[PDB]
RNA sequence: UUGGAGUAGGCCAGCUCAGACCGAACUCAUUUCCUGCCUUUUACCGGAUGUGACCGUGAGUUGGCCUGAAAUACUCCCUAAUCUUUGGAAACUCUCUGGAUAUCCCAGAUU
């Protein structure tokens, strides 16, 4: 049937560290997700690894795009 | 090839599977009962020379009588039955009549059939005038015993005690309440042998209203507090009454 | 309750049943050690 | 023979932050030692012996924590019994719960006063017609 | 039809609470208490003690992995005796 | 095919060998006593001989129990395979064989 | 929230013996405004339930062989479906010409059996002939046993035949059954059988002021006779051996 | 009727268990659809701590010593490597 | 010289059948012990030690007329007059399976204790069928015009040893599915063929109350006939009697009708033993296969008498 | 869903097990005592205590009977649109590290 959301309630309007694909880094605020991981954020900072963080603001990820995350706060 | 023949034949009637045993063995069935009819007809009362040989067996077949006697009472007909036929074991003498049955009921069919027996005599008593009541002993004591062919065989019997069942509100039971054993033929009890009974929710509900007469109106196990077995076996041993 | 499970170790806050125990429990008991690793005193729970 | 493995279990003792320590407690015959049965069926099987059953005994209640002899010809608990058993959450996670049944009785409550002493949580079992009696007031006043 | 999980998927969900190992595809291995998991296998850990397979030995906290990216996952030995792989004959 | 000890290609090239315990609708396969076998080749250099050598060098850890998706899944082989009488009527009595017979 | 058995929709059959139909009657109190008679029945009947759950026995029964099945096996007995009446009728004139043919075989000829099992001399009798005619309890216990089953079947048979009605049926089998003592002279040959007899006025007082309330008047009409041929059914399972 | 109401929310049963009596059929009926005690389960473990989690409440009310002690912190942590401490309160007598 | 063995008694007699013994067949490390009885039953017993009857198997719905071992001993091989061949189980007791393909009654069948599993099966209807012992459906069946009593398989494993009632012993080859070449000379109804040991004697006693050791090997002359022992008569009864061949392979010992079993010397053609023992016919006489001195004769007087050869 | 394993319903008879409750029902006999009534015995009174029989019951299994079904159907046990299956794949080079070490090559890592 339709898939189980993934539990992120907690991880809402948070600080997180989201790892994606081509080793890039993105700081944000979390803002929405859906059920097919498609996650919407805020404030977005992305680093490359170079060490460089160019801000982006209101920034999407799919879900096949996002690998890894991990709350900053 | 009358070796190939005879060998078959005593292969299959040494090995062949109907005589394990070395005959072909049959279910003893059921004889006429103008068998037994005839026999006890002719031997009457043993008074004739012809029997002299029949008369230690038939003697000695007191010994089971009281058995006989048992199982005659015990599989007799019940008031709404004009009558009842049983299958007997019989002695080929004539000598002994052994009911071969066990009067086996279902519990709510007989206690609604019973309490429905209790409303029919009470209205008939409510509305007979003078009940005269049968002699006791029924026959007088010098007449020879009823022959069954001469005197019962042809005769239609008077009505039996049975209650005026409604025809829509009894009925779930209105087609076989009086029936000798009710539901036989049908996909509410297991076979002939008449051991299991199932019965639907109307069916049931019908023979709990007709029991009302003897059937119980205790809810409640708390009604039985001190007046239960434990309470009266505790009594007997202390040696007071409640 | 109707049977009992032999074990040789029942650990840390959980349920046990004790047997060759009895003998000086009456009222509430509390079962320690013959010695501490630090040598160290023992104290019992408050009565029921 | 129970559904789930004694070997499971014990190594399920190994893990005291996914155990649980629980007493069942309330009124006189508001169901406690029948939940505990409704435990017991679950894990246990015991179905095949209670469905040969015939007679009166057919209908009794199993009470499978009421054992002593005046438990069993009373009809009612008089001592706190306890078990252990392997229950399932609905996230398929099993869990260890050590459970003690305790009596509902008025006068044998100090038997609840012992379990209180010994788990960590209490499950009151309240009849939903009789509702709270004596029993359950000094049962929770106890727990508060 | 009524849908039935894997008994895979069962014994990763039956493990929340107890430290595993998860591996990714990209080399990763982290070790942790499992605090949460899921039908599409995306688990979250706590511990999380991580090692690249470059040489790059860390520690982190409340690490979320989805399914897709998880290439093994190691669970406690006590799991192996669990009551699902019971085979069920009713 | 459950409770069979096996072997399982991964699909990076690595190799573990144990005893399948459950597999799922998707391939995802629970297995015990997982130990990896990874088969690295290696270009071992003698120094007396300059032609250096490739070894397939095989290091092998042991996990014990895990679960693996089915998408990282590639081949499996198996390995090795896994690893009430009532008593009657009748009754035993010392004889004799009775009088010798003519020929 | 009905009582045992109609709570239930599926069973096993039951003997019609085994249907207590009023058992519940004295196993609860009894109403008020009772004569005292009535009232120690209740009590009479109380204590035989207690004490057959008093002394209730295990007695393992394995090695028991069925009379009517091993009598079945034999090329003596063969079986066959019959009308009731008509066994009932064969049963009582086998009685009878056995007990004449033993009677006979004694040279007891002086002694006429009747056909409703009396034994009286046909003369006066010398003390030798008195002597030698003194039958046992076994003789006079069967023929006495053959007496009501001769009063039952006569009971059926006067239905058969026209001369009553079913309502008369019913009401003479109840009198047969409540008044034992009173047409047979069973009970001289083994008195412990008055507790059989007791029971049955037990069971009459029961039913009859259960019966005769209200419009019912007095006299006779009450054809409950169940539980009293019940009472004569068990007293013949202890009387067999 | 009750199979075909039964099959139309998804519980199906064997059809000799169709004809059981009402007491036994609701059992096995009710059993079926609500499922197992999981829901008990469920409450336990929410809204009753663990003996990690309760330990420390269970010395501050009911241990007579001080909680500085090495003792105080095996008790509770609930070290399974920590020196023997039990609690015995109950006495049950054997089958004799 | 009292007693050379391991038995308890120099005689011990097994009963418990309640129908005639038509078979009895050793384990082939000589420890256990098979006889299937006309009350369509298999009674299985030790022989070393008190010797109690540890199993019995029923399952069969008419007479067993033959059991085989397995290759270790696990394995029972019935063929029975219900028109079946089966494969039982000893580790529980039970039925493994049915072999289910002959349309008349079964006399004879052979297990290959080397070489590839076949159960070989003569049948009344003419038919030797040949069964894989896995899957019910026979595997193959050869056609005769006479019923088979006797069946024995060669030690190739390819040669089948068919004797019927046309008086010769047949030896057909399973892959042509035709007769190689038939030792005849023998006057009345075959009933066992057994192999010897080593494999170049075949012991035949048909019903002319002769046994009969012929050659089995690849070069022999036209008549391959060795010897012609007599000395057994048989009885009232045409049952199958059924011998066998000692450890060495130099005793002969075969059943008789007068409740003897006869042994001769298969080297020379001497009496060796004429054991009495038994009321009616001697249907099984069979050797310890361990090389032991015990012989067994299962009879139909529902007995077996184990004893010693000192 | 599949493989292999299978096989209908009713009735009849044998055998084995079952008392805990075989039986939601209920009789009789009896050993050793105590008591009642009694001129004596049988037949009794009514409690204990054991011990037997009888009227019935269930489950398992085996053989037969009756009616159908006919190699049937059924039953048994068992498992191409974001996260597992319709591939962002494939291919080669550069750089770095290790072995060799003047290089080629190879492993691993990265583009």
């Amino acid at each position: 049937m339709a898939p189980a959301q993934p539990e992120l309630k907690k991880y809402l309007d948070k600080r997180l560290f989201v790892e994606l694909n081509g080793s890039r880094r993105v700081i944000g605020v979390l803002r929405g997700y859906d059920v097919f991981l498609n996650i919407v954020l805020d404030d977005a900072v992305e680093e490359r690894p170079n060490g460089e963080k160019v801000k982006l603001g209101m920034v999407t990820i799919r879900g096949n795009s996002v690998v890894i995350l991990e709350p900053l706060e | 090839a009358q070796k190939k023949k005879e060998w078959l034949r005593m292969q299959r009637n040494r090995f062949g599977e109907k005589r394990k045993g070395g005959f072909v063995e049959t279910q003893k069935a059921d004889m006429p009962p103008e068998h037994l009819r005839k026999i006890v007809k002719d031997i009457g009362d043993v008074s004739q020379k012809k029997y002299t040989s029949d008369k230690r067996s038939y003697l000695g077949a007191l010994k089971f009588m009281p058995h006989a006697v048992l199982k005659l009472l015990e599989n007799m007909p019940m008031p709404w039955e004009a009558a009842r036929e049983v299958k007997v074991l019989y002695h080929v003498n004539g000598c002994l009549t052994l009911v071969n049955e066990i009067p086996r009921v279902i519990e709510p069919v007989f206690f609604a059939q019973w309490g429905s027996m209790w409303r029919t005599m009470r209205k008939e008593k409510s509305d007979r005038r003078l009940f005269k009541r049968m002699r006791f002993p029924p026959f007088d004591d010098e007449e020879p015993p009823l022959s069954w062919s001469e005197n019962i065989e042809d005769v239609e019997p008077l009505e039996p005690i049975q209650m005026e069942l409604d025809e829509d509100e009894d009925a779930a039971v209105y087609e076989w309440f009086y029936d000798h054993q009710p539901l036989i033929d049908t996909p509410h009890v297991n076979g002939p042998s008449y051991k299991r009974w199932n019965l639907t929710l109307p069916q049931m509900a019908n023979l709990y209203r007709l029991s009302e007469p003897l059937v119980s109106d205790v809810v409640d196990p708390n009604y039985f507090y001190l007046f239960e077995l434990k309470s009266f076996l505790t009594a007997k041993a202390l040696n007071v009454a409640l | 309750t109707r049977y009992n499970i032999p074990t040789d170790g029942v650990p840390a806050g959980n349920f046990v049943l004790l047997g060759g125990v009895d003998n000086s429990i009456v009222k509430t008991a509390t079962i320690v050690d013959k010695k501490f690793d630090n040598g160290e005193d023992a104290y019992v729970f408050k009565p029921l | 023979p129970v559904y789930f493995d004694r070997g499971f279990m014990t190594d399920l003792m190994n893990f005291p932050e996914q155990i649980r320590n629980i007493a069942l407690a309330g009124h006189l015959h508001h169901g406690k030692t029948a939940f505990m049965d409704m435990l017991v069926l679950e894990t246990h099987a015991i179905q095949e012996r209670l469905d040969k059953r015939t007679g009166k005994k057919r209908d009794e209640q199993l009470r499978y924590t009421d054992v002593h002899v005046i438990e069993r010809d009373r009809g009612l608990s008089i001592k706190a019994a306890p078990m252990s058993l392997v229950l399932s959450s609905t996230k398929g996670k099993s869990h260890l719960f050590n459970i003690i049944d305790t009596p509902g009785h008025v006068d044998f409550v100090d038997e609840v006063a012992a379990a209180f002493r010994l788990v960590d949580g209490v499950c009151l079992v309240v009849d939903v017609v009789e509702g709270v009696q004596v029993n359950t007031e000094q049962i929770i006043k106890h727990a508060v | 039809m009524t849908s039935s999980i894997g008994i895979p998927i069962k014994l990763l969900n039956e493990a929340q609470g107890h430290i595993v190992t998860l591996e990714l595809t990209t080399g990763q291995t982290y070790r942790g208490k499992l605090i949460e998991a899921e039908d599409n296998m995306n688990v979250q850990l706590k511990d999380i003690t991580v090692t690249a397979r470059d040489g790059r030995v860390s520690h982190l906290e409340q690490i979320y992995i989805r399914g897709s990216h998880v290439r093994f996952f190691i669970v406690p030995d006590m799991l192996r005796n669990a009551p699902m792989f019971r085979s069920r004959n009713v | 095919y459950i409770n069979w000890r096996m072997r399982v290609t991964l699909n990076d090239g690595r190799q573990m060998t144990g005893q399948m315990l459950a597999f799922d609708k998707h391939m995802n396969l629970v297995l015990a006593d997982t130990e990896e076998f990874r088969k690295t080749k290696r270009m071992q250099a003698k120094p007396n001989s300059s032609t250096t050598q490739t070894l397939i060098q095989e290091e092998k850890r042991t996990l014990g129990l895990t679960i693996v998706r089915g998408a990282n899944i590639i081949a499996l082989s198996v390995e090795s395979p896994p690893p009430t009488l009532t008593a009657g009527p009748g009754v035993a009595r010392p004889a004799g064989r009775g009088a010798a017979a003519p020929i | 929230w009905a009582p045992y058995p109609f709570d239930r929709r599926s069973g096993r059959m039951v003997r019609a013996q085994d249907v207590p139909l009023i058992k519940h009657w004295y196993l609860e109190h009894c109403p008020p405004k009772q004569p005292v008679k009535v009232r120690v029945s209740y009590q009479k009947l109380l204590k035989t339930y207690v004490l057959n759950e008093l002394h209730r026995k295990r007695p393992k029964s394995m090695q028991k062989q069925s009379l009517l099945r091993t009598l079945k096996q034999t090329k003596f007995f063969q079986q066959t479906t019959i009308d009731w009446v008509e066994a009932g009728l064969q049963v009582c004139r086998q009685g009878f010409n056995m007990l004449n043919l033993l009677i006979h075989r004694k040279n007891l000829t002086y002694l006429h059996l009747d056909y409703n099992f009396n034994l009286k001399p046909v003369k006066t009798l010398t003390t030798k002939e008195r002597k030698k005619s003194r039958f046992g309890n076994a003789f006079h216990l069967m023929r006495e046993i053959l007496r009501l089953t001769k009063l039952i079947v006569d009971a059926q048979v006067q239905y058969r035949l026209g001369n009553i009605d079913a309502f008369q049926l019913a009401d003479g089998i109840h009198y047969a059954f409540n008044h034992v003592g009173q047409l047979t002279g069973m009970y001289r040959y083994k008195y412990k059988l008055m507790h059989q007899i007791r029971s049955c006025k037990d069971l009459k007082h029961l039913i009859y002021y259960r019966f005769n309330t209200g419009p019912v008047g007095k006299g006779p009409g009450c054809g409950f006779w169940a539980p009293s041929w019940r009472v004569w059914l068990f007293f013949m399972r202890g009387i067999i051996p | 009727d009750l199979k075909r109401t039964l099959s139309k929310l998804g519980i199906f049963l064997k059809p000799s268990q169709y004809k059981a009596d009402p007491k036994v059929l609701m059992k096995l009926v009710c059993e079926q659809f609500f499922g197992p005690s999981t829901a008990f389960v469920d409450m336990v473990i929410k809204h009753i701590p663990s003996p990690l989690e309760a330990a420390e409440k269970k010395l501050e009310r009911y241990y007579t010593g001080p909680l500085d002690t090495k003792i105080a912190e095996s008790m509770k942590n609930c070290d399974q490597n920590g020196p023997l401490v039990v609690h015995v309160t109950k006495l049950f007598n054997t089958i004799d | 010289t009292p007693r050379t063995s391991n038995l308890k008694a120099p005689l011990m007699e097994l009963s418990g059948h309640t129908g005639e013994i038509f078979t009895a067949k050793f384990d082939p490390t000589g420890t256990l012990i098979a006889s299937g009885s006309m009350d369509r039953t298999i009674m299985l017993w030790r022989v070393y030690g008190d010797c109690e009857n540890y199993g019995v198997l029923n399952g069969h719905k008419a007479a067993i007329l033959d059991l085989q071992w397995s290759r270790d001993g696990d394995i029972l091989f019935s063929a029975s007059a219900d028109m079946h061949l089966a494969s039982w189980d000893l580790t529980t007791g039970q039925r493994i399976r049915r072999y289910i393909g002959h349309e008349e009654i079964i006399n004879a069948m052979d297990v290959t204790q080397r070489g590839e599993e076949l159960l070989i099966s003569g049948s009344d209807d003419g038919t030797i069928g040949i069964w894989d012992p896995r899957t019910k459906n026979a595997v193959d069946y050869i056609e005769t015009d006479f019923p088979i009593t006797a069946v024995a398989v060669s030690e190739a494993g390819n040669e089948i040893y068919s004797g019927g009632i046309d008086n010769d012993i047949k030896v057909w080859d399973i892959r042509k599915k035709a007769v190689v070449h038939t030792m005849l000379g023998h006057n009345d109804t075959i009933t066992t063929l057994r192999v010897s040991p080593d494999g170049q004697q075949l012991l035949s006693y048909a019903m002319d109350s002769t046994a009969r050791t012929w050659d089995i090997r690849p070069f022999a002359p036209t008549d391959r006939h060795i010897r012609t022992f007599d000395g057994a008569p048989l009885g009232l009864e045409k049952n199958l009697i059924r011998g066998s061949w000692s450890k060495d392979g130099k005793k002969i010992a075969v059943g008789a009708g007068d409740g003897t079993v006869v042994i001769w010397g298969s080297d020379t053609g001497k009496l060796l033993y004429k054991l009495p023992g038994h009321k009616g016919t001697v249907n099984c006489a069979e050797f310890a296969p361990d090389g032991a001195p015990i012989i067994l004769s299962a009879s139909s007087d529902r007995t077996m008498l184990l004893g010693e050869l000192i």
